[PDB]
């Protein structure tokens, strides 16, 4: 059962330096060729990095040759990403992802199979502000959180820490006039439960270390 | 590099019907020594990463339901996708891996066709807790419905705003094919206290008339 875990994300000034990782799991991670894609907000997918099994054998997108280096740990089982000199045009989801056959050479001229979730780096002179949550108070009623003013992307927003899932919906992040992100994650729920289910929404802002959890009760 | 160009951008497809997605490179990414094509399509659902329908251009890859085929050589392929379900739902890329680097299609955006669903309606007051800050957020929700299109007008006092909302949509849905949508009034703590009633009017295909909920104070 293969599994990508990528991790290191963040808000980083231009010219700043971010170091990601990924945790593999489930299959002989020496045997596998991993390459770093990324996804710009505008843009498509974007092949970054690749490294062979070993890792004696590298290559990289012309866009970022110098900037970025590309390791990995074959007892950890790890791949890195260290990108130095970063730049606005940087700033994507970027992903792990594995050669499904083992080394093809030059390293990442391969399909992929599987990938991690992503993880968002954003390069940008703006400061991180987290975000405020509001309640949103209520035979199915209908609640939620305000999650305003916030910088970057994301939030992570869970319910009852995780204990509701069915019925939610959180809401893309719109952009404010502020230049400060905003979302609503709202749930729906029996009428019946109101007075006697506490609901609670667990907001996630990690590039700020701001963790809130909101009671949303009927008023 | 190999330029991938997709054909259409997006489309939208009824259930049961067949959906097809273009893909173009910008030289041929076969090669006649071992008849074989360096190219592959990725389907990624909402929120989820990219998943790999298809290599060598015409192979389905292990899992993948056989509604599901790909079919081209050289440089025009084509991605089908028969008797659509509503887990289809999703972006679909194609990529070379005949030379380093290798590149992707700029995506094409699967829509799906279902029957129309009305939307359920709700209407937020801001929180204490956010009037004592400055500022007021009136957010109105429209829950589970189909198509996308809809008309949002928020009305204070019965005048008609505009240019203090904002709207968001839900990804359509995996599993019922639906969108979800807020809209978000914004009003100063001054401006919110000056006018009692604050309503949302839903304008939507599945309703017969205008739908509004409001509140007041
Ligand atoms: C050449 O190969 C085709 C199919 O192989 C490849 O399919 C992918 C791997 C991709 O690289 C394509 O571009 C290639 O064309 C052979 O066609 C198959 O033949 C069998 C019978 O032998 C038939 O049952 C399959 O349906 C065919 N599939 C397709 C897609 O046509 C073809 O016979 C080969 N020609 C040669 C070796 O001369």
């Amino acid at each position: 059962e293969v599994q990508l875990l990528e991790s290191g994300g963040g808000l980083v000034q231009p010219g700043g330096s971010l170091r990601l990782s990924c945790g593999a799991s489930g299959f002989i991670f020496g045997h596998y060729a991993m390459s770093w894609v990324r996804q710009a907000p505008q843009k498509g997918l974007e092949w970054v990095s690749g490294i062979s099994g070993g890792g004696e054998s590298t290559n990289y997108a012309d866009s970022v040759k110098g900037r970025f280096t590309i390791s990995r740990d074959n007892s950890r089982n790890t791949v890195y990403l260290q990108m130095n000199s970063l730049r606005a045009e940087d700033t994507a989801i970027y992903y792990c992802a594995k050669d499904p056959g083992g080394d093809s050479s030059p390293a990442g001229r391969t399909w992929f199979d599987p990938w991690g979730q992503g993880t968002l780096v954003t390069v940008s002179s703006a400061s991180t502000k987290g975000p405020s949550v509001f309640p949103l108070a209520p035979g199915t009623a209908a609640l939620g959180c305000l999650v305003k003013d916030y910088f970057p992307e994301p939030v992570t927003v869970s319910w009852n820490s995780g204990a509701l899932t069915s019925g939610v919906h959180t809401f893309p992040a719109v952009l404010q006039s502020s230049g400060l992100y905003s979302l609503s994650s709202v749930v729906t729920v029996p009428s019946s439960s109101l007075g006697t289910q506490t609901y609670i929404c667990n907001v996630n802002h990690k590039p700020s270390n701001t963790k809130v959890d909101k009671k949303v009760e009927p008023k | 590099d190999i330029v991938m160009t997709q054909s259409p951008d997006s489309l939208a497809v009824s259930l049961g019907e067949r959906a097809t997605i273009n893909c173009k490179s910008s030289q041929s990414v076969f090669f006649s020594s071992n008849n074989r094509t360096y190219f592959a399509w990725y389907q990624q659902k909402p929120g989820q990463p990219p998943k790999v329908l298809i290599s060598w251009a015409s192979t389905r890859e292990s899992g993948v339901p056989d509604r599901f085929s790909g079919s081209g050589s050289g440089t025009d392929f084509t991605l089908t996708i028969n008797s659509l379900q509503a887990e289809d739902v999703a972006v679909y890329f194609c990529q070379q891996y005949y030379s380093s680097p290798i590149t992707f299609g700029q995506g094409t955006r699967l829509e799906i066709k279902r029957t129309v669903a009305a939307p359920s309606v709700f209407i937020f007051p801001p929180s204490d807790e956010q009037l004592k800050s400055g500022t007021a957020s009136v957010v109105c929700l429209l829950n589970n419905f189909y198509p996308r299109e809809a008309k949002v007008q928020w009305k204070v006092d019965n005048a008609l705003q505009s240019g203090n909302s904002q709207e968001s949509v839900t990804e359509q849905d995996s599993k019922d094919s639906t969108y979800s949508l807020s809209s978000t009034l914004t009003l100063s703590k001054a401006d919110y206290e000056k006018h009692k009633v604050y309503a949302c009017e839903v304008t939507h295909q599945g309703l017969s008339s205008p739908v509004t909920k409001s509140f007041n104070r």
